[PDB]
């Protein structure tokens, strides 16, 4: 995967070119916003469980039939196969906020999963729900700088579902 | 220990310890002298802050020591309290070490099936290790208590 | 009690509504396309790299 700092790095590599003052603004940037990360990274590790309890209690609530009997999150093992999904989703968009960098998005959860959401039923409109439900929730706990830091993984998670 | 981390990882790899690796054991030795403070702070004052987070405790959970309660009388409550103690010890450990491995093999391994057999309530655990944290946080800098929250954070996560 | 003391005495502003900002709103409009350009021009930078040559 890559960082903020590999991403320039990766840049000026295949360019050939040292760092030059922008690459050095980008670096300064990510170290400044590092802090923050870090901070928000720790709020989140500390607060998985209760995000998604809260989460999953507004998906279900917007969308009732999903854990009635003929919806997609009936059954025990289905309900579990849906929370698990819900954090694996927290747990690697608390990821890319650390690096400041969408990558592991793309190299650990979104490629195939919509074609196996498809194959299995899953809805993926009803997932996409639900990680806005996480995003809200997170949100709410991280303040409004980690807020605006962590939506933009949260809405990377969305578009890549939608 | 973050040390122990550092060099598991050089072992791994079949190699020395790497720049990353010496400059992460170089930091925690740097922080040692605040994780002293912080560790003898806690230490010191073990006996205030479990008596003040099982009182808020049971004064939040009324029914853990009403009849039929799980810590009912008065060799439940020690139990109880010891675990509490418990907990807080590893939190000075993790503290001192500078990772999670002390509290993990202690304590937490084994914790959760447990308390699952023994029909402990795993809320009211978590109630009283928060009351923990605010009664460390009370005698703490605000720094020393964003450090020692680290910890206590981390175990009520692996509770929860 | 015999000075004269003056008590409500009416306001500077007229009693009409708020004008509308319609033509603010549009010169606004423009601002924000202009910021837009300068962030897309290092993203369409990024775009226009080479495929697989991490
Ligand atoms: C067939 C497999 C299956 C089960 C069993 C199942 C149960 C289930 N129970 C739920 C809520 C609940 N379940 C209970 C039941 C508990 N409360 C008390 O402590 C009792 C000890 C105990 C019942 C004997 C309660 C009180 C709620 C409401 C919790 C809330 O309001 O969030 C929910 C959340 C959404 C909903 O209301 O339907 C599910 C999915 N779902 C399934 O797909
Ligand atoms: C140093 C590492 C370590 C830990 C962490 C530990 C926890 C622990 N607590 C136990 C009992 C207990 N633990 C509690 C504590 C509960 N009472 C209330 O409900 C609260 C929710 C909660 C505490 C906040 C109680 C009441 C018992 C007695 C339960 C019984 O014997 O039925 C037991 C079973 C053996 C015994 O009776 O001593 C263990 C292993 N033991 C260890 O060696």
């Amino acid at each position: 995967m890559q960082d903020a700092i590999t991403s320039v790095i990766n840049t000026y590599d295949v360019q050939g070119k040292y760092f030059d003052t922008s690459a050095f603004d980008k670096l300064k940037a990510y170290y400044a916003t590092g802090e923050l990360r870090v901070r928000a990274a720790g709020t989140i590790s500390a607060n998985a469980a209760t995000i998604i309890k809260e989460a999953s209690a507004k998906l279900f609530s917007n969308q009732p039939d999903l854990v009635r009997p003929g919806g997609n999150a009936y059954t025990t093992r289905r309900y579990a196969a849906c929370v698990r999904d819900m954090d694996y989703f927290l747990r690697y968009a608390t990821y890319a906020m650390l690096a400041g960098d969408t990558s592991i998005l793309d190299e650990r959860v979104l490629n195939g999963l919509k074609e196996t959401y498809n194959s299995l039923g899953v809805p993926i409109s009803s997932t996409v729900q639900g990680i806005q439900a996480m995003k809200e929730v997170t949100g709410s706990l991280v303040g409004s700088g980690a807020a605006k830091e962590m939506g933009v993984y949260f809405d990377y998670l969305s578009s890549g579902l939608s | 220990s973050a040390i122990t981390k550092a060099i598991l990882n050089a072992d791994a790899e079949a190699r020395y310890l790497s720049p990353g690796e010496i400059d992460v054991v170089r930091g925690y030795l740097a922080s040692g002298e605040r994780r002293v403070r912080v560790a003898r702070v806690l230490s010191d004052n073990a006996l205030r802050i479990v008596r003040g987070a099982g009182d808020t405790m049971f004064q939040k959970r009324p029914d853990l020591v009403a009849p039929g309660g799980n810590a009912y009388g008065e060799v439940r409550t020690a139990k109880c309290l010891r675990d509490l103690d418990y907990f807080l010890r590893l939190v000075t450990y993790g503290v001192l070490a500078g990772d999670t491995s002390p509290i993990d093999e202690i304590g937490l391994i084994g914790i959760k099936e447990t308390y699952s057999l023994l029909e402990v309530p795993v809320p009211g655990v978590i109630d009283g290790i928060k009351a923990a944290k605010q009664q460390a946080a009370a005698l703490l800098s605000s720094e020393d208590a964003a450090e020692a929250s680290f910890y206590f954070d981390y175990v009520i996560s692996a509770m929860s | 009690m015999q000075p004269i003391i003056l008590r409500t005495l009416s306001a500077r502003r007229p009693v009409q509504g708020r004008p509308n900002l319609e033509t603010y709103t549009s010169e606004v409009e423009r601002w924000k396309a202009i910021a837009q350009t300068q962030y897309a021009l290092e993203l369409a930078k990024e775009m226009s790299r080479p495929a697989l040559r991490t």
